[PDB]
């Protein structure tokens, strides 16, 4: 992913304000609610029967923390997303067989969650920079399919 | 296919747009053009600059079309037949572009309507915009 | 969204299918499992061997469901409501898999009915299967 | 793309029966009929207003021949598709901005045309081998997006 220094600055500044404990769970939870077939990959996570159950599910919150951590790792090394995500790509593609459109969906759900949290601060240029990031992350996760 | 709860959620959420229709529609277009520059190809002679009055005017048309879709949500192909002919027959818009604008409409609603944009309403809005997109990308005359 | 002519094409083509409906459903499933092995994960306990009586039995169910859909092409959400609940709510089938099975059905039809599989009929059948897929991947109770 | 010896033999045997003057135009023509937004990329080709007009359009047939030639070349370079298709990828992605789902659609329309022409010869194992090939070609065309 090629971000301008200005775009990288905008992205990094906003991410510094993202709640490490909650935002990943909010994004994963909304993925499960908005695109319900994704729940099939999370049988062991317990109660996903209603939107409230999903968003309150402790395992969803905990797993979401890991997801956010991976986006964070992506941001730390935008010039090597493929290498950063190689083990995760093997898992999601070779082991789990997640269809890669779902990687795009989760990235865009995260973008919606950032807009929800930050309101007017999530300007169109800030969004555009984030879209480069989540597209790069989705591509890196899908690398074993390519 | 929308559930009864989906229709309830959409009518309630979109109903809060009101006189901000032009503003929100324009912001969603600007987000799309900036984030996904390939979409600009469909507007070769538009002023697509930030704050453009032309995008503001177009934003109102899009938003008003969504209002029309809500008021006809059980019979949308007949209500949007003119828009389907425009987008599918005349302009031949690739379906992917509707996913991009739909996403940008969701981002816009999330940024302006924090209390309304719950996970359930988010889900319903996404299905609604996907249904509108299917109609506008279909040829059914 | 299907045009009136699409509906006529689909009815005419599926009618020509007639008594082979079941055989073709079985073949389409076999084609899907072989071409797109990830789809087998939805049938973990099935005998998926070539000639499987279980796959043949299931192919007949799929074909009969399509025949029902063709018969209710104007009212597919109501006609397919149980099947939607099964695939979208219970089984949680990823929508990509419906594109894969739809393709394998078209391949099966093309292989057996080449005279009937004109470009116009191909187009209408593709739209019909996409419409069925949208219903079966929607939760709308 | 790796084919078993059995798959390679079967793919080659079927391809030898393909009419190279017609099948590409049939595949391209059916793409334009079944997925009509794809016509936007071929505005200069003249009359595309009815299925008959599309299928009998001389420019569709001529262009289809070039497309088929690219698939034929790919069959001889299955281990180096990203290399072989690099120039075409730059054209379709960077210059034309064709959304890559359309590459998948054309490959599957080609498969439908092979089924139409060869019927009982286009067995499920033969189809599975061809799906590997057209997925490989679509992926290589989309490389600039990855
Ligand atoms: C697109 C961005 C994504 C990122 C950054 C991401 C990140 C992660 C991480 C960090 C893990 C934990 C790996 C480990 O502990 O070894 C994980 C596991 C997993 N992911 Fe994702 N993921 C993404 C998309 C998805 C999607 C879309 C799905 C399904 C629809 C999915 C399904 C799973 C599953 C099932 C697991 C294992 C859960 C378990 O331990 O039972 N992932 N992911
Ligand atoms: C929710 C989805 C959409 C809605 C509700 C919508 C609605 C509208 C409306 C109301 C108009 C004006 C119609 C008129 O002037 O009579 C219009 C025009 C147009 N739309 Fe959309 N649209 C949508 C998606 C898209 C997308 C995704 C694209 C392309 C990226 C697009 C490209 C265009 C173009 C090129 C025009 C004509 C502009 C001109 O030259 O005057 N539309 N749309
Ligand atoms: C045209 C699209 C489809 C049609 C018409 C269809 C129709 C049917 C029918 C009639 C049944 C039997 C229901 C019953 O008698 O209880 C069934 C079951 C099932 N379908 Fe589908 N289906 C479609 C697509 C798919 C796809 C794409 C998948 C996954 C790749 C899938 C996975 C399943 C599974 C797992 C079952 C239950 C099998 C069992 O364990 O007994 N279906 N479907
Ligand atoms: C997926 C397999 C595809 C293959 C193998 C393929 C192959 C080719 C080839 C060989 C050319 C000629 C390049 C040249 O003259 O230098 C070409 C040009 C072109 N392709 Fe494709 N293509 C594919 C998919 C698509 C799709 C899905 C579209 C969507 C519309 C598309 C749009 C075009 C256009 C617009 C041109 C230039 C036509 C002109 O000269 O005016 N291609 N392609």
């Amino acid at each position: 992913v090629h971000l301008t220094p200005e775009e990288k600055s905008a992205v990094t500044a906003l991410w510094g304000k993202v709640n490490v404990d909650e935002v990943g769970g909010e994004a994963l939870g909304r993925l499960l609610v908005v695109y319900p077939w994704t729940q099939r990959f999370f049988e062991s996570f317990g109660d996903l029967s209603t939107p409230d159950a999903v968003m309150g599910n402790p395992k969803v919150k905990a797993h979401g923390k890991k997801v956010l951590g991976a986006f964070s790792d992506g941001l730390a090394h935008l010039d090597n997303l493929k290498g950063t995500f190689a083990t995760l790509s093997e898992l999601h593609c070779d082991k789990l067989h997640v269809d890669p459109e779902n990687f795009r969906l989760l990235g865009n759900v995260l973008v919606c969650v950032l807009a929800h949290h930050f309101g007017k601060e999530f300007t169109p240029p800030v969004q555009a920079a984030y879209q480069k990031v989540v597209a790069g992350v989705a591509n890196a996760l899908a690398h074993k399919y390519h | 296919v929308l559930s009864p709860a989906d229709k309830t959620n959409v009518k309630a959420a979109w109903g809060k747009v009101g006189a901000h229709a032009g503003e929100y529609g324009a912001e969603a277009l600007e987000r799309m053009f900036l984030s996904f520059p390939t979409t600009k190809t469909y507007f070769p002679h538009f002023d697509l600059s930030h704050g453009s009055a032309q995008v503001k005017g177009h934003g109102k048309k899009v938003a008003d079309a969504l209002t029309n879709a809500v008021a006809h949500v059980d019979d949308m192909p007949n209500a949007l037949s003119a828009l389907s002919d425009l987008h599918a027959h005349k302009l031949r818009v690739d379906p992917v572009n509707f996913k991009l604008l739909s996403h940008c409409l969701l981002v816009t609603l999330a940024a302006h309507l924090p209390a309304e944009f719950t996970p359930a309403v988010h889900a319903s809005l996404d299905k609604f915009l996907a249904s509108v997109s299917t109609v506008l990308t279909s040829k059914y005359r």
